[PDB]
């Protein structure tokens, strides 16, 4: 019977320490598949508008070679 | 004795904790600078108030609390008002910028910036404790940090504090007052990723309390003011057994116990009477049979739902004032003879009450009639899913077409958290249906 | 908390200045930067428009940009001129001549980086910057040209905050000049994909009401000006005064913006009576609410009766009953169900602010994602379809560098937005 109550209450602790163990993990994978997905949605935006750079620097010297006309 | 630590996350819950910290200032006697006269034992004590207040040397008693907002407009009303020097500044914390009612933000793009600031302030309170019980979370649904940063809160503090108990209080979104359309989804989203964290939970319906002013207590277009001095009665009704000590008392966490059969099954629904205006109450004294009753009349409950047509599992009353056994027997004879009390088949039915003696209090200038006996009922009903259900519904309207879906995928959440979260609550309905099942 | 304000061009300057006015007057502020009002609420949020200069004077967070010098020095002249910060006017010269090229790719592009130097000097100086509002026509060539070339450069530099506009929409009956379809179509092609909020003024339906409901049977852009301001009064009463609703602009575009191409507004404005009605009309409640709501009250030359409305935000202003205000608005959608949406529940918000614009003891400002946006779309891409089917004018625009294509590409993006407000429109909840 002691030898029961003590597996008792080291199942206990077992649980208790798995349970934060998985809410731990489970926010740190949570957090940061989020920055990836932010960063990543930013970085389009950021590529989308450089590429309007692009073809205005394009557009610019199109007006230029055909002012050499 | 065994200290409780409030947290109040954003408007809602800040602005609610005024209301509550302003009740339990007056029914201690302590002064808006913390001084309290009837308090011999100076710097400390083991006193019933001590759950809720520290105290330091000079006389002051210090609410167990933290205010939590993402911007600093009301939570500077708190640093500049009448109460001002109740609370540190360092229990008063705001970030610049709010979470622009988005649960993403709340959870993560701004939230990330401001959690571990918090947990730090809150550790320091803990750490004052020689028996911290647990904590008690005032939070809305419809906020984007009410929302998601309370759900941050409760993960990282089952992982700081194990399985230390953690109360909800949970502002229930209704259309006479409500700031956003997406409240739906930061409902469900905050209630999904809540659930394993949370013991126990009391939600208030916006609707059910504006509907009890505008009734009840004649106000014809109730503001925060009116909707928060009402609920702060009812929260005090629920913390009177840890701030109060007597004989007939009994201990929240003793309710718990026959209020939660099963882990997810932990949303108690709160009916409190006698809520009344002066103007009526004058000269009408309302008897224990008389509030008993005005328990089991739907219009007088914190959620709008029909527990007529659902079964309980559980039924307290949490008495306070003038009010004696005797008296509250003989009315809950007659309620049984009389009313729309079925209980599930696997529940014993006896009620548990618990009497305060110390009576209800009431703030100056406020609407409610001061009493001599007031009752609130905790009772577990599967009617309370019906307030699942409305949510679900609005939310799977707006899901079907992703309606504002790109504000959330933008701060970085994906769909798959948005069915997640609603199977979830899916799940959640349907555990309330077996529950009410006979056994076999 | 802090907007940063951006005019460009003659219809953006004047419009910005004429709200530069109408707000200061609400807030207290006088032609000296100096406060002289009446009431603490007039000085809580006014940092969001405002920086407080040495002096306990208060300088509009405006920035004045043109290709002309003509109209910014109109405005310095003007009545609240000497307000502004001087190193917030950048002029170019050699301007755009209604030349939408020009002012994106040629000549404005050689003075936006001279812009961003004010800009960047403003957002530094801000505790929280919430984003830009940007004042501009659509039919001529730097406000329309320019001004979206800027939205897009600023958008580089400051990718996560809110971007909104209040774009002045061209019509033959307030103006002769025939490439306005053109530059229209090319500067929505830009907004739907760089704005996150934008005010459709509708030249088309500030002259009709001008002349049917007011009687004007020659409206100023002095008059058209007027309905402009106090609509823009109007939809930024909630970012100016204290407030639960729509309090900043991410917030206001959260309740908005359900899709993020869909985010053109239809405003409107109440009450609106001509001088003979004005005796008779008593101002009430319900029928401020009932004309908020109608057709003939729309800043945008579109009937809400021929689509649905997405969202709703109804700011109310003065002293009234709210239990009343509650009522009305509830009657509003029970009376019109069909055109709200089914898929979308509890999208009509309501806010009262307790302070009245100037000569008014209540208006009432209404703001509209409608799916009958699209009949204004319609009516440019027609305009613009009959020019462009002749290549009409062309020349103008290749002559600084663009191809047909992006012409092309404007015309189809603007057809797919029109398409996917007719999708929305057609949707069920089953
Ligand atoms: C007084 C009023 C409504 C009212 C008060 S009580 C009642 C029954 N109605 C509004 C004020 C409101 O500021 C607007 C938004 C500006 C109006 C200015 C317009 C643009 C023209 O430039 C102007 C020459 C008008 O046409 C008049 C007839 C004088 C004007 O009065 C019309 C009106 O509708 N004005
Ligand atoms: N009962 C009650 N409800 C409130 C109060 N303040 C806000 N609410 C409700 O709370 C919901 C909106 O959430 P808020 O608490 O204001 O938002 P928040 O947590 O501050 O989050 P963000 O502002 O988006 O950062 C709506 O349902 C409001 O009606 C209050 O003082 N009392
Ligand atoms: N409502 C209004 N519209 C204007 C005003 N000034 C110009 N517009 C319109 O703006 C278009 C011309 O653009 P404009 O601003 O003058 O050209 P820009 O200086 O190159 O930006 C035309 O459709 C005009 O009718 C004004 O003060 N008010
Ligand atoms: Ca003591
Ligand atoms: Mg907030
Ligand atoms: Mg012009």
């Amino acid at each position: 019977k002691r030898e029961h109550e003590r597996e008792v209450i080291q199942k206990a602790i077992e649980e208790n320490n798995n349970f934060i163990k998985m809410a731990k993990e489970k926010l740190a994978q949570k957090m940061e598949s989020n920055k990836e997905n932010r960063e990543a949605h930013l970085a389009a935006m950021l590529e989308r508008l450089q590429e309007k750079d692009k073809h205005a620097e394009e557009v610019r010297k199109n007006k230029e070679l055909k002012e050499e006309a | 004795m065994r200290e409780c630590i409030s947290i109040h996350v954003g408007q809602a819950g800040v602005q609610i904790g005024n209301a509550c910290w302003e009740l339990y200032c007056l029914e201690h006697g302590i002064q808006p600078d913390g001084q309290m006269p009837s308090d011999k034992t100076i710097g400390g004590g083991d006193d019933s108030f001590n759950t809720f207040f520290s105290e330091t040397g000079a006389g002051k008693h210090v609410p167990r609390a933290v205010f939590v907002d993402l911007e600093p407009t009301v939570i500077d009303e708190v640093r500049t008002g009448t109460y001002r020097q109740l609370f540190h500044p360092e229990q008063l914390i705001t970030g610049k910028e709010d979470a622009a009612n988005n649960y993403a933000r709340g959870h993560y793009t701004i939230g990330k910036e401001i959690i571990d600031l918090v947990l730090d302030r809150i550790r320091k309170l803990a750490d004052q404790c020689t028996g911290l019980q647990g904590f008690l979370v005032f939070h809305s649904f419809g906020g984007g940090t009410g929302s998601g940063f309370t759900s941050l809160l409760m993960e990282r503090l089952s992982v700081d504090y194990g399985k230390k108990s953690k109360l909800e209080f949970s502002i229930y979104p209704a259309p006479q007052v409500s700031t956003a359309v997406v409240e739906p989804y930061n409902s469900i989203l905050t209630t999904h990723t809540t659930l394993e964290h949370s013991d126990c939970a009391f939600m208030v319906d916006n609707e059910a309390i504006y509907d009890i002013c505008r009734r009840n207590l004649d106000i014809e277009r109730p503001t925060y003011t009116n909707l928060n001095r009402l609920i702060s009665q009812i929260v005090s009704s629920i913390t009177a057994s840890l701030r109060f000590d007597g004989a007939l008392n009994v201990d929240l966490t003793e309710f718990q116990t026959n209020l939660v059969p099963y882990p997810r099954i932990h949303f108690p629904l709160a009916t409190y009477a006698p809520v009344i205006s002066a103007e009526k109450a004058y000269h009408e004294q309302l008897s224990v049979a008389e509030i008993t009753n005005a328990c089991f009349e739907p219009a007088n409950q914190m959620v709008k739902c029909d527990p007529r047509h659902g079964k309980y599992m559980a039924c307290c009353l949490l008495y306070r004032g003038d009010v004696v056994p005797k008296d509250v027997n003989a009315a809950i004879a007659t309620i049984k003879t009389k009313r729309s009390i079925q209980f599930v088949d696997w529940c014993p039915t006896g009620f548990k009450v618990g009497i305060n003696y110390q009576p209800p209090t009431v703030v100056p200038g406020g609407d409610l009639a001061k009493v001599q006996r007031a009752v609130c009922m905790l009772s577990n009903t599967t009617a309370i899913a019906e307030a699942w259900a409305r949510l679900d519904h609005k939310f799977d309207l707006m899901y079907a077409k992703r309606a504002f879906v790109h504000w959330y995928v933008g701060e970085g959440m994906e769909e798959g958290e948005f069915s997640e979260a609603r199977e979830d609550m899916a799940a959640l309905e349907k555990d309330y249906e077996e529950v009410g099942v006979d056994s076999v | 908390r802090e907007i940063v304000h951006i005019q460009a061009g003659q219809c953006g300057n004047q419009i910005g200045a004429k709200f530069w006015e109408v707000i200061s007057d609400e807030h207290g502020i006088d032609p000296t930067g100096s406060y002289h009002g009446d009431s603490d609420l007039q000085l809580e949020r006014i940092n969001v428009y405002y920086n407080e200069a040495t002096g306990n004077k208060y300088v509009p967070r405006a920035i004045l940009v043109d290709l002309e010098p003509g109209t910014m020095d109109s405005v310095r002249s003007g009545p609240f001129g000497q307000i502004f910060r001087p190193d917030n006017f950048v002029f170019g010269q050699s301007g755009a001549g209604n030349n939408w090229a020009k002012g994106h790719y040629t000549e404005g592009a050689e003075l936006v980086d001279s812009v961003l130097d004010v800009v960047r000097k403003e957002s530094e100086s801000c505790d929280c910057l919430q984003g830009f509002q940007l004042t501009h026509s659509l039919g001529g060539g730097t406000g329309s040209g320019m001004g979206t070339l800027l939205i897009s450069k600023i958008r580089e530099e400051y990718p996560d905050r809110i971007m909104n506009t209040f774009s002045v929409m061209p019509s033959p009956k307030v103006s002769d000049t025939v490439v306005e379809p053109y530059n229209a179509t090319l500067s929505v092609h830009q907004l739907v994909e760089n704005t996150d909020e934008t005010y459709c003024i509708d030249n088309e339906a500030l002259y009709d009401i001008c002349f049917r409901t007011l009687k004007l049977t020659t409206p100023t852009y002095g008059d058209l000006n007027h309905l402009v301001s106090a609509t823009m009064s109007g939809v930024t009463t909630c970012l100016r005064f204290p407030g639960q609703l729509n309090a900043d602009l991410r917030k206001l575009a959260v309740n908005m913006v359900p899709f993020p191409r869909l985010h053109f507004f239809m405003p409107g404005f109440a009450p609106l009576t001509s001088r003979g009605s004005q005796q008779y009309r008593a101002l009430t409640v319900p029928e401020l609410t009932q004309q908020m709501f109608d057709s003939k009250n729309m800043m945008a030359a579109c009937d809400p009766r021929h689509g649905r409305y997405l969202t709703v935000a109804a700011i109310f202003r003065g002293r009234m009953s709210m239990k009343e205000v509650d009522e009305q608005m509830l009657n509003v959608q029970n009376k019109n169900s069909s055109y709200f949406v089914e898929w979308i529940p509890n999208n009509v918000k309501t806010a009262v602010c307790d302070i009245p614009p100037r000569g008014l003891k209540m208006s009432a400002t209404f703001i509209g994602n409608s799916t009958a946006i699209q009949e204004l779309f319609k009516r440019i891409s027609e305009q613009f379809t009959a020019m462009f089917r002749r290549k009409a004018f062309l020349h103008w625009y290749t002559g600084e560098g663009m191809d047909e294509m992006e012409f092309t590409e404007a015309e189809s993006n603007m057809n797919d937005l029109v398409s996917e407000y007719q999708q929305y429109q057609d949707a069920t909840a089953d």
